[PDB]
RNA sequence: UUAGGGAUAUGUGGCGUCAAAACUUAUGGGCUCAUUCUCGAUACGUGAAAAGGGUGUUGGUGGAUAGACAGUCCGAAUCCACCGGCCCCGAAAAUGGAUGACGCU
RNA sequence: GGCCAGAACCAGCCCUACUGCAUUAUCCUGUCGGGGAUCAAAAUCCGGCGGGCAACGAAGUGCAAGAAUGGGUCUUGG
RNA sequence: AUCGAAUCGCCACCUACAAGACUGGAGCUUGCUCCCUCGAAGGCGCCAAGUAUAUUCAUGAUCACAAGACA
C-alpha cells in the first residue's frame, strides 16, 4: 500500500460520474483523543473544547467505476485506525 | 399463463441503456435473444435492434404483420389506441413521475415535501377521528380496556372519597 | 455479555436512554452461500454491523450428496498427532456460514477479526431479532437469480443434519411456532393497516388542493 | 474590466442578486437565505435571508460555501448600495443579542425591502416558505444526482 | 450489439513489371476487425493462391462494404478452419441475424465455441442470405412461424446502474446499503 | 532493468472476497454437471497422464428412406457410416491438505 | 508572526466538453415478373427496368488541425 | 463520578409468509381477450402540529468535530 492516498467509499455514491461531482469537496475524518487539546477558535468559543480531533483532507480523483473516491489529507497522511470508519465528505467547496 | 408473449406487434417498454423507458414496437423476431423494435410518435425509436434481456414486454400487441413498413405499423399503432391505453395506466404515470423528479429543483423539492407532509397531517386528522370513534390503535384500545375496570375499581365509596380529598388537595 | 455492575452503575449515572448499534439484519433464506458470504465479508470490511439469520435455508449449487462428500472430505482434515488444535470442523448451518465468511476476511489480523466479531449468525429467526425491524435481502446473491432453476440445488440444513448437526428439527419447531405467530400477528393488526390507507386516502380530499396537484405530478397521488 | 478594479469579478452566474442560495457551512449551515450582492475586488458575497424567516441576518459568506439555487428573487426593489465593506470592518482592539445601532438599522430597512419584494411576487408565500425551510442531508440522499 | 468485424472488398494486383506489364486486378471480400487485418488477409490469400507477395504488390482499394438496412433474415455462411488433427474442415451453417456482418461474426464465435477454432485457421467461403423456404435446419426454421410467440421467462434483470444496491428490504424496494 | 522524491499514464498480470480494480460490467454469442486425491480454471511448469472407449450433450461431413421407422396398421420425419467441442470411463500409496484459500455452476 | 486554515487572482503544466473533411452502390427506393407462404396476404429471396442522399445525432468508415478568448495543482512557483 | 469524547433515521403502518416456468381476478381460444385497486413506491420524518396571516434569531463578525443530539 502506500498510505499518502485514501479510498473513501460514500453511500448513494456508485458511479464514476458521482465520484467525479464529489472531486475537490472538503473531507473530514473526526475521532477523539485523550485529552483536550487545542482546537479552532480554543479561546473565541471555549464550548468547543473536547478531545475530539478532526483530520481534514480533499477529494483528488474517481478511483474505479463503482463510485470509490480517492482523498489527500492536509500534509499527514490518514491513520490505519481509521479504516473502516466514518468519513464526512461536505458539499464544499460549491461549483454549483 | 400470464406474463405478455414476445410477437410482432407487442409493446414493450425499453429497460437500460440511452433508450431507457422508451416504449417500442416489435415488429420483428431476429432470434431468441434479438427483436427488431420501432415506434413512430417518438423520435429515438427508429426501427433497431434490441436485446430480449433489455425489453419488457406490455399488456398491449398491436395487430401487424412481422416485418411490416413504417405505414402499416403507424396505423396499426393509431388504429389500435394502444399508447393512449398505456398513458393512462399507473406504470407510464410512475415512469413519468421519475422523469420529473430527475429534473426536479430545490424548490419542487421543497413543494413536494410540503405537500406530502400535509397529507401525512390529514391523515393523522382523519385517523384520529375515526380512532376515537372506534379503537383501532394500541393506545384506544389500551384506553377502553382499562377504562371499563378502572370505572369499575373507582365506583367503590373508598375510592371516591380517597380521589375526592386529594384532588381538593392539588 | 452480561454486562457488568460498572456499566450499570455507570448507565444509571449517565441516565441515558437505551441504546442500539445500527445493525443490518439478512435474511439468509435462499441465498447463495458463496456469494452472500463475499458481498458480506466485503460489508463487514467497511464497517457495518451485520446480523444473518435463517441461515439453515442457504442454497449451494449441485445436489445433497455432492455437497456432503464435499464436507465430509473436509472433515477429514484433522492433526493426526493431536487431534484437538487441529482443524475445528463446526457442524451448525450458522456456523458454517461463518466459516465462508471468515475464510473471505483478514482473519489473522486484529481489522479482519474486528470485522468477523461484527458478524452474527443464527439458524431460524431467534426473538431478539423477530422485532427489530425490516429484514433485508442481497439482490445479487438470490437463488431465483443466480441458479438456473433446472439445476438442483442443496439446502444447508439438510446437508447439516446429515454431516453431524443435531439441532434440526429443534430449528424446525422453532420456526413453525415463530411463523405462527407472526401469521397471528399480521392477521391482526389488519384493522389497524385498513385504517391507515383510508385515512390517506381521505386526507387526499381533506388538504388544499394545489398540494394534490403536486403530489399528482410526482405520483404520489 | 480590469483585474485591478473594484468591479472586476470572476464569480458563477448562478450567484446572482436575488438568488436563493443554500448555506453550506458555518452557523447557519442548512439555511437558506437570499443573496443580495458582491462585494467589490472579487470578495465575498452578501446574504440576508431575512431573519425573521429563517433568523439569517446580512452576513458575508464565500460562494464556495452557498448552493445557489435557480429559484430566484427579483431583489431590484432592494437598495443594496448601502451595503458595503466599510459596514462589515471591525475596529482594531488593544490589549486585554449585542448589535450596533448601524447594523441593526441596515439589517432591518434590508429586511423590509426584501419582505417587500418576496410578497410581491407570484409564488410569494410559497418562496417564502421556502426561505423558512431548512435543507439537510438524509440517509438515502444523492445530491451529486440533483438539480438546484 | 455491433458485430465486432467489419465486411471489407480489398483490390489490389501485383506491381507492373516489364515482364508483366498489365497484372490483374484482384477483388477480395474479407470479414476483419480492421483494415490492416483485411489487408494481411487479402496478402495471405494472392500469396497462397497467385504467388503474389505484399512486397511486389499494389493495394487499390480497402474499402468497407455497408450493411443492408437490417432486416430479420436468413444467412448461409460457408465458412471453413483448420485443426491439426483433422485439417481443413469445411461446413455451411444458417444463421439468423440482420446483417451479413453480424451473421459473420456469430459464425466465428459459434466456431470458437463449439470446434475451438481462431479468426486465423478460418476461413470465411461465401455468406449468402437466403429465402426461408431454402432452411434446412429446424433450428432456424422455427423462427419462419407466421405467429411466433413466446414468453420471457427465467429472466435476469438487473438494475439501472445508479439504482443497483446491495441491501434492500426483502419484500420491499427501499436500498438499505447503495 | 534501478540517484532522493511527487503527479499523470502504462507494461506483465488482473478487476466475487481474501486484495486495488466490472460495489458480481454489457442493453455480448456459444459450450460444460464432473459422488470421498472430491470437474475445470496449471504459459515456462511434461510442476502429471495415454492407448482405447461412451446411445451424456452440442456441432459438422457424406449417404440414403419418405404414408418411411417403431408399434400394433397410420400419420411425420426416420435410418446408416464417419469426424469434431466439452464432459465422463480408463485413472491405485502411504501425516490432514490444497486451481494459493474460501468458494463459484 | 518565520504558525494553522479558507478564498481570490497570475504564469506554467495536467485533465477533460465543444467537430470538420472525405467515403458509401454487395446500398436506398418505386414498378413489372418470378418465387414463397397464407385463410388470403404481405414479407424473407431472385431478376429487369426507372429514379437516387438510408443524411433522424445517417454510418460505430478513413483522417481530423475544433485558441476553455469548465475543472485540478496540499503534483509547481507566485 | 471521573467522563471531555468517535458514532448523526424514526416508527405499536417495514419489523408475517411464499413464489420468480410468476396472474390482482376471470374467460376459453392457452396466448390472447375482458374486468379491477390497472399489477415499478413500507409509512413518516427534512423547521408554523401544517401550507397560511405568522414568529426571537445577528457581534458565534466569511470554512473549521454540529459551539448540539431524548426525533
Ligand atoms: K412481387
Ligand atoms: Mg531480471
Ligand atoms: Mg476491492
Ligand atoms: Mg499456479
Ligand atoms: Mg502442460
Ligand atoms: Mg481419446
Ligand atoms: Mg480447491
Ligand atoms: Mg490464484
Ligand atoms: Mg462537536
Ligand atoms: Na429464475
Amino acid at each position: 500500500q502506500t498510505k499518502q492516498t485514501a479510498l473513501v467509499r460514500v453511500e448513494n455514491v456508485n458511479t464514476r460520474e458521482d465520484a467525479t461531482w464529489y472531486v475537490g469537496k472538503r473531507v473530514c475524518y473526526v475521532y477523539h483523543g485523550k485529552k483536550v487539546k487545542r482546537c479552532v477558535r480554543w479561546s473565541k468559543a471555549p464550548a468547543r473544547r473536547s478531545t475530539t480531533r478532526a483530520l481534514w483532507g480533499r477529494v483528488t480523483r474517481p478511483h474505479g467505476n463503482a463510485g470509490m473516491m480517492r482523498v489527500k489529507f492536509n500534509g499527514a497522511s490518514v491513520p490505519a485506525s481509521a479504516i473502516g470508519r466514518r468519513i464526512r465528505v461536505y458539499l464544499y467547496p460549491s461549483q454549483i | 399463463v400470464k406474463s405478455h408473449y414476445i410477437c410482432a406487434g407487442r409493446l414493450v417498454r425499453i429497460l437500460r441503456g440511452p433508450r431507457q423507458d422508451r416504449v417500442g414496437v416489435i415488429v420483428d423476431i431476429v432470434d431468441a435473444n434479438r427483436v427488431l423494435v420501432e415506434n413512430p410518435e417518438d423520435a429515438k425509436m427508429w426501427r433497431h435492434v434490441q436485446n430480449l434481456k433489455n425489453v419488457e414486454p406490455l399488456k398491449y400487441c398491436v395487430s401487424v404483420s412481422r416485418n411490416c413498413s413504417a405505414k402499416a405499423l403507424k396505423d396499426a399503432l393509431a388504429s389500435s389506441k394502444a399508447l393512449e391505453k398505456y398513458a393512462k395506466t399507473r406504470t407510464a404515470a410512475r415512469v413519468e413521475a421519475k422523469k420529473a423528479c430527475a429534473v426536479s429543483t430545490d424548490f419542487e423539492r421543497y413543494q413536494l415535501r410540503v405537500a406530502r407532509r400535509s397529507r401525512a397531517h390529514w391523515a393523522r386528522k382523519v385517523f384520529d377521528e375515526k380512532d376515537a370513534k372506534t379503537p383501532v390503535s394500541w393506545h384506544k384500545v389500551a384506553l377502553k380496556k382499562m377504562l371499563k375496570k378502572a370505572a369499575k375499581m373507582d365506583s367503590t365509596e373508598g375510592a371516591k372519597r380517597r380521589m375526592q380529598k386529594a384532588i381538593a388537595a392539588r | 455479555a452480561f454486562p457488568s455492575r460498572k456499566d450499570a452503575f455507570r448507565a444509571q449515572r449517565k441516565g441515558a436512554k437505551k441504546h442500539r448499534p445500527e445493525i443490518i439484519v439478512i435474511d439468509l433464506k435462499d441465498h447463495v452461500l458463496g456469494r452472500a458470504a463475499a458481498v458480506v465479508a466485503k460489508q463487514l470490511l467497511l464497517g457495518k454491523k451485520i446480523t444473518v439469520v435463517r441461515c439453515e435455508q442457504l442454497n449451494i449449487a449441485g445436489t445433497e450428496i455432492r455437497n456432503k462428500i464435499k464436507y465430509l472430505q473436509y472433515l477429514r482434515k484433522r492433526k493426526l498427532t493431536n487431534p484437538t488444535k487441529g482443524p475445528f470442523h463446526h457442524r451448525a448451518p450458522s456456523d458454517v456460514f461463518v466459516r465462508t465468511v471468515r475464510s473471505m476476511l483478514p482473519r489473522y489480523t486484529k481489522r479482519g477479526m474486528k470485522a468477523l466479531n461484527s458478524l452474527v449468525a443464527y439458524e431460524g429467526i431467534p426473538p431478539n431479532v423477530v422485532r427489530t425491524g425490516g429484514r433485508v435481502v442481497i439482490p445479487r446473491a438470490q437463488r431465483h437469480v443466480c441458479y438456473r432453476s433446472e439445476r438442483p440445488y442443496t439446502v444447508l440444513g439438510n446437508m447439516c443434519k446429515h454431516v453431524g448437526w443435531k439441532y434440526s428439527d429443534v430449528v424446525a419447531n422453532l420456526e413453525k411456532a415463530r411463523v405462527e405467530k407472526a401469521s397471528r400477528h399480521h392477521e391482526k393488526q389488519a384493522k389497524l393497516r385498513d385504517a391507515w390507507k383510508s385515512a390517506r386516502k381521505e386526507a387526499l380530499a381533506k388538504m388544499p388542493k394545489h398540494n394534490v396537484e403536486v403530489l399528482k405530478k410526482f405520483g404520489y397521488a | 474590466v480590469s483585474r485591478k478594479s473594484p468591479e472586476y469579478t470572476t464569480l458563477r452566474k448562478s450567484c446572482a442578486p436575488g438568488a436563493i442560495a443554500i448555506i453550506l457551512a458555518g452557523r447557519f449551515r442548512g439555511r437558506r437565505a437570499v443573496i443580495l450582492k458582491q462585494l467589490p475586488h472579487n470578495g465575498p458575497l452578501v446574504v440576508s435571508g431575512p431573519m425573521k424567516y429563517n433568523g439569517v441576518p446580512i452576513r458575508r459568506i464565500d460562494s464556495r460555501y452557498v448552493i445557489a439555487t435557480s429559484t430566484t428573487v427579483d431583489i431590484s426593489s432592494v437598495d443594496t448600495a448601502p451595503i458595503t465593506a466599510e459596514v462589515f470592518q471591525r475596529p482594531k482592539a488593544e490589549k486585554p443579542t449585542l448589535v450596533s445601532d448601524a447594523r441593526a438599522q441596515l439589517q432591518k430597512k434590508i429586511d423590509a425591502a426584501l419582505i417587500a419584494a418576496i410578497k410581491k411576487d407570484a409564488q410569494g408565500k410559497e418562496k417564502a416558505g421556502y426561505l423558512r425551510s431548512v435543507f439537510t442531508v438524509k440517509p438515502g440522499d444523492a445530491p451529486h444526482r440533483w438539480n438546484w | 450489439v455491433k458485430p465486432h468485424l467489419r465486411h471489407y472488398q480489398v483490390v489490389g494486383r501485383e506491381s507492373p513489371s516489364e515482364k508483366n506489364p498489365e497484372p490483374t486486378v484482384y477483388k477480395f471480400e474479407v470479414f476483419a476487425p480492421n483494415f490492416v487485418v483485411a489487408k494481411s488477409r487479402f496478402w495471405r490469400m494472392m500469396r497462397v493462391k497467385n504467388k503474389v507477395k505484399a512486397t511486389h504488390g499494389d493495394v487499390l482499394s480497402c474499402k468497407v462494404v455497408k450493411d443492408a438496412k437490417l432486416v430479420a433474415r436468413n444467412y448461409l455462411v460457408d465458412i471453413a478452419y483448420y485443426s491439426q488433427r483433422c485439417g481443413y474442415t469445411r461446413m455451411v451453417k444458417e444463421f439468423r441475424d440482420v446483417s451479413k456482418t453480424g451473421a459473420v461474426s456469430q459464425a466465428y464465435h459459434d466456431l470458437a465455441s463449439r470446434h475451438r477454432a481462431r479468426y486465423h485457421n478460418i476461413e470465411v467461403l461465401n455468406v449468402k442470405s437466403i429465402p426461408d423456404h431454402e432452411v434446412k435446419h429446424l433450428s432456424i426454421a422455427q423462427y419462419h412461424a407466421p405467429n411466433l410467440s413466446f414468453p420471457l421467462l427465467q429472466r435476469r434483470t438487473k438494475a439501472t446502474r445508479k439504482d443497483r444496491a446491495i441491501f434492500v428490504k426483502k419484500n420491499t424496494k427501499r436500498a438499505v446499503v447503495a
